[PDB]
């Protein structure tokens, strides 16, 4: 399997309620592994997977001075972003920032991503080239010159390539028994009248790792998916997922519809009937 | 500015049985701005126990949420997961249905 390293900043602004909010998570694939939270007691990076808690007081230390800096830039960009946008000292806004390393099952660099939304937009983004950016609005073509001149783009390819890497590889050995694994999804179909001429079929996926699944409807082997009811894909709360995908179908119909499971815990594609 | 709408679900972590201690999640995923008021109730009433998720955001930079907290399914207790956002003209209500 594929496996992903990625950190999440968010910094919002509350004029007059304090300086910018500023979170950090790191994640493995899709389980987290550490906090900041710019508002809490301690002021620095923690633990939140297992596998991590036995890194050293280095990492430590140099995770927390790593991301402090990271929320004081953050801070001066919500007023070069204000600024830029002409927009009044009295709202709160969000930068997000996203950036980490891909590796496929052979633990080699896939892809990289280093990116930026302001207020829930795409600002500035770094090209699969990992050379060379997109920036749609002026602003973000303004920050564009300056990042290009500046050569930024040549330091982060390198965090990307090499040192995230490193540390994923790292995190999926030390965490090899929970990142390593796969648990395929427990199917089922549950059937419920709606009234006495329609029901709702509801197809389940329970106790799944990783996230990625796919779930379709079909009707006579027509796929249902423009009539089909996805709930995006949750976590059960102990490092499973589960998803449910429901279709409303005419009392009696049952028989036509096919629920349809994909995930790399399955040997072959599953089929569920009513039969 | 932006906005986007939370999408609430609110479920067990385990198939409930009645007096067979589990775990209540209420998952709030797609929201923007990330200001949001999310509580787990027991008849009505909120749950001070429960416990949240380090605040994170998907591809398209909407936002996610998970509230949790231990809880006893019985025959006659109402859970629910009650969210409040920008996007939202009043708090929603949505109740637990183990039948789903
Ligand atoms: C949590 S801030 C530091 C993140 C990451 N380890 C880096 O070196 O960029
Ligand atoms: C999207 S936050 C980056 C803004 C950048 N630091 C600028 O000065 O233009
Ligand atoms: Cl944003």
């Amino acid at each position: 399997g594929s496996h992903s390293m990625r950190y999440f900043f968010t910094s919002v602004s509350r004029p007059g309620r304090g300086e910018p909010r500023f979170i950090a998570v790191g994640y493995v694939d899709d389980t987290q592994f550490v906090r900041f939270d710019s508002d809490a007691a301690s002021q620095r990076m923690e633990p939140r997977a297992p596998w991590i808690e036995q890194e050293g007081p280095e990492y430590w230390d140099g995770e927390t001075r790593k991301v402090k800096a990271h929320s004081q830039t953050h801070r001066v960009d919500l007023g070069t972003l204000r600024g830029c946008y002409n927009q009044s000292e009295a709202g709160s806004h969000t930068v997000q920032r996203m950036y980490g390393c891909d590796v496929g099952s052979d633990w080699r660099f896939l892809r990289g991503y280093h990116q930026y939304a302001y207020d829930g937009k795409d600002y500035i983004a770094l090209k699969e080239d990992l050379r060379s950016w997109t920036a749609a609005d002026m602003c973000a073509q303004t920050t564009k010159h300056k990042w290009e001149a500046a050569h930024v783009a040549e330091q982060l390819r390198a965090y990307l390539e090499g040192t995230c890497v490193e540390w994923l590889r790292r995190y999926l050995e030390n965490g090899k028994e929970t990142l390593q694994r796969t648990d395929a999804p427990k199917t089922h179909m549950t059937h419920h009248a709606v009234s006495d001429h329609e029901a709702t079929l509801r197809c389940w996926a329970l106790s799944f790792y990783p996230a990625e699944i796919t779930l379709t409807w079909q009707r006579d082997g027509e796929d249902q998916t423009q009539d089909t009811e996805l709930v995006e894909t949750r976590p059960a709360g102990d490092g499973t997922f589960q998803k449910w995908v429901a279709v409303v179908v005419p009392s009696g119909q049952e028989q036509r519809y096919t629920c349809h499971v994909q995930h790399e815990g399955l040997p072959k594609p599953l089929t569920l009937r009513w039969e | 500015m932006i906005q986007r709408t939370p999408k609430i679900q609110v479920y067990s972590r385990h198939p409930a049985e009645n007096g067979k201690s589990n775990f209540l999640n209420c998952y709030v995923s797609g929201f923007h701005p990330s200001d949001i008021e999310v509580d787990l109730l027991k008849n009505g009433e909120r749950i001070e126990k429960v416990e949240h998720s380090d605040l994170s955001f998907s591809k398209d930079w909407s936002f996610y949420l998970l509230y949790y907290t231990e809880f006893t399914p019985t025959e006659k207790d109402e859970y629910a997961c009650r969210v409040n956002h920008v996007t939202l003209s009043q708090p929603k209500i949505v109740k637990w249905d183990r039948d789903m």
